[PDB]
């Protein structure tokens, strides 16, 4: 779970982000499916080349969804109510890829915000993206 | 273990800039913070309870450059990691109990650091070969497990 | 996270299980012990030599807490909110441990009620024992 | 990969008592009742919708009897379970892109089968050889992925 001091950290860091979540998520999913090559199942119509739309799209819904999970860290469940459905039922996204994927993002921000990704931030942020992975993958 | 000429040229460039007392006390204080059941390992170093006592302690930083140098004798020694790691891979198992998970995220954790400290520099195809040592270093030090 | 069918399901299983929690909970612990050998780690203070009485004390000890939260689906983290703090905070159990003791645990199950242990039923209790141990994590 | 010579001997002497087909076509069909993102990889076997459909489909319990025939080869040559797996490592990596946590989540499956169907005489002792045997198979599966 995320205590007080968590949704302070996460919300604090999120603002650091602000505007560039889309670019963030963007690449940290090409950092995935170059680090790890077997992502890149999930995505056969996709354009996978560097600065495909796709993917420039694609890391805009994901940057998204995090900034509406932010807004929501009470009630994760509820806001990502539909992401659930989606991951489990429709696409089958095995767990494994959401820590890979978590990960990537972490490098990302870390690449971003040097100053701001302190061990307080870094340990937050890997607890809240747990959190939104525990949900996305809640429905099984 | 399966890296090009050119990938391996770039591992090593970049290993070059490393400072290993910097790096290494980042990355094991980190793993200690983010992943609070590692310090289990640690109750000779003393206070490990908050952050700041953490990244702090001279026993962390010094551990961690041990640790940094050991993986410096795998980035240089591509080619014969079970034989570069298979004392500490003992060491791990016979007399620490180490669960090799954590070996894992320790790879992870640094080149989160890594990624911090290089910017930009750290770029995409440059963490897809770091992550094939990490994951080469990690499988090394669990050989002598199963 | 347990749906209604999950619920019922792990009822009607721990039904089943009955009076012998405690013994089911002392052979898991030994089948962990022999199969996953750094887990005997936590235990220095523990003869865990085969039917010990200590190892014997200590499965009474997990099989009462797992009929515990069995009676507290709706509200795990509150009824094993003593147990998250001694698992987190005193033991420092590494995450992976609940894992390895899920698995012997229903090894356990398997050898004492084979016609009992349905798949449905199998599915059930792994989600069972993931939101045991997610919970006895919890306080990271 | 690490046995004495009375665990190998248990070992074998319990997989004589195994029959492939029906343990096989068990183990598969919980795997993919319990971890349902397995079943992302047989869609051309058609409906693994709920239980019932999935316990009863013929071309589970055929693939299931195909892998508890490889892994009684593995049982039968545990001295060289890297040259045994060589070919399927190759093809789960590079055709079937299968994440390699899914042989352990099978490995384990398998040892909850077996203790189903052994009762009693599965052992604690018994299940601890088998636990460094799925181990084993599960890291020469691995191989050719790192
Ligand atoms: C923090 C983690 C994640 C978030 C917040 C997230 C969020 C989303 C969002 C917002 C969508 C688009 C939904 C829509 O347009 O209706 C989506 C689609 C999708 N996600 Fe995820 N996702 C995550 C992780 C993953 C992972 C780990 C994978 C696989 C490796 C994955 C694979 C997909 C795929 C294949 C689609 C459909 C893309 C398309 O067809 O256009 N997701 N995700
Ligand atoms: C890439 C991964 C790792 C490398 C290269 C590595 C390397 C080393 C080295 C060189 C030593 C010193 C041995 C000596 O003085 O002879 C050591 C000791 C130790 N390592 Fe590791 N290590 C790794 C991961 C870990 C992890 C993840 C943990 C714990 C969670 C751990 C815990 C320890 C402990 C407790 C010691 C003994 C410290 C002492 O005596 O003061 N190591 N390791
Ligand atoms: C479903 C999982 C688990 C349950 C329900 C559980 C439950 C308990 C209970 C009820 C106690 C005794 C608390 C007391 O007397 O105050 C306890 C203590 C303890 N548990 Fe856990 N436990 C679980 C998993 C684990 C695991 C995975 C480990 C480590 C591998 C572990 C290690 C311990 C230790 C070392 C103690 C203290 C024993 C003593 O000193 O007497 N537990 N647990
Ligand atoms: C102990 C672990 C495993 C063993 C020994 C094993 C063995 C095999 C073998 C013998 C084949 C047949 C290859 C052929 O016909 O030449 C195969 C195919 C296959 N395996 Fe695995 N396997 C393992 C784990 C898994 C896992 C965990 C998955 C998926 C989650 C998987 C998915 C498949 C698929 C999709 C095929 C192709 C089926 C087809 O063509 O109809 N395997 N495996």
């Amino acid at each position: 779970v995320l205590s007080a001091a968590d949704k302070t950290n996460v919300k604090a860091a999120w603002s650091k982000v602000g505007g560039h979540a889309g670019e963030f998520g963007a690449e940290a999913l090409e950092r995935m499916f170059l680090g790890f090559p077997t992502t890149k199942t999930y995505f056969p119509h996709f354009d996978l080349s560097h600065g495909s739309a796709q993917v420039k799209a694609h890391g805009k819904k994901v940057g998204d969804a995090l900034t509406l999970a932010v807004g929501h860290l009470d009630d994760l469940p509820g806001a990502l109510s539909d992401l659930s459905n989606l991951h489990a039922h429709k696409l089958r996204v095995d767990p494994v890829n959401f820590k890979l994927l978590s990960h990537c993002l972490l490098s990302t921000l870390a690449v971003h915000l040097p100053n701001d990704f302190t061990p307080a931030v870094h340990a937050s942020l890997d607890k809240f993206l747990s959190s939104v992975s525990t949900v996305l993958t809640s429905k099984y | 273990v399966q890296l090009s000429g050119e990938e391996k040229a770039a591992v090593l460039a970049l290993w070059d800039k490393v400072n290993e007392e910097e790096v290494g006390g980042e990355a094991l204080g980190r793993l200690l913070v983010v992943y609070p059941w590692t310090q289990r390992f640690f109750d000779s170093f003393g206070d490990l309870s908050n952050p700041g006592a953490v990244m702090g302690n001279p026993k962390v930083k010094a551990h961690g450059k041990k640790v940094l140098h050991s993986f410096g004798e795998g980035v240089h020694h591509l080619d014969n990691l079970k034989g570069t790691f298979a004392a500490l891979s003992e060491l791990h198992c016979d007399k620490l109990h180490v669960d090799p998970e954590n070996f894992r995220l320790l790879g992870n954790v640094l080149v989160v650091v890594l990624a911090r400290h290089f910017g930009k520099d750290f770029t995409p195809e440059l963490q897809a070969s770091y992550q094939k040592v990490v994951a080469g270093v990690a499988n090394a030090l669990a050989h002598k497990y199963h």
